Parts: C-alpha cells; structure tokens; sequence
C-alpha cells in the first residue's frame, strides 16, 4: 500500500478501500519577493512570487 | 522399527529472499537489517523417498 521514489520519501500512498493509484502533491512551497526601485525616486512597488 | 538413510548436506544458490517491507520501490536501491538466508549456505538435506 506504500511507495517511495529516488528521494527515499513517501509520496504515493495507495488507497486500501478505493484501490486507485493516487499521488501526493502539496501546494505549500515557494516564497514571496519584493521589488522596490529605490525609496526617494519612486513610491510604488510590485509583489514578486517564486 | 524401519530402515533410514543418512542425511545429506546440500547448498543453496541465492535463495531465501523476500520483501522486508510493504513499500513499492522502482529504480532505487535499498538496504535494511532483516532476517534472510545467506548465499552459498550449506543446510541439512532431509530425504523421504
């Protein structure tokens, strides 16, 4: 019912009731960047993602 | 009472290998410490013909 990969981590658990091969794909990864072209000549910014 | 034959000593050729865990693995090597049968081991052979 379990399965790993090259990373030696558990990310493909098999459902014992449904018997359907499902993969694990989290959505909590990345970072938040800020772009500010100075503070004396500009006041607007822009949110940057990863 | 009945007659009997002397036991013999055979030799295994890479036998006694099972799955140590219930985890699906593919294209990845894994090593663990579990009970297994050594290679080219001499065990007691029992006859019954």
């Amino acid at each position: 019912q379990f399965g790993r990969d090259i990373a030696d981590t558990t990310d493909a658990v098999r459902d014992p009731q449904t018997l359907e091969i499902l993969d694990i794909t989290p959505c909590s990864f990345g970072g938040v960047s800020v772009i500010t072209p100075g503070t004396n000549t500009s006041n607007q910014v822009a949110v940057l993602y990863q | 009472t009945r007659t009997q034959l002397p036991p013999a000593y055979t030799n295994s050729f890479t036998r006694g290998v099972y799955y140590p865990d219930k985890v699906f693995r593919s294209s990845v090597l894994h090593s663990t410490q579990d009970l297994f049968l050594p290679f080219f081991s001499n065990v007691t052979w029992f006859h019954a013909i």
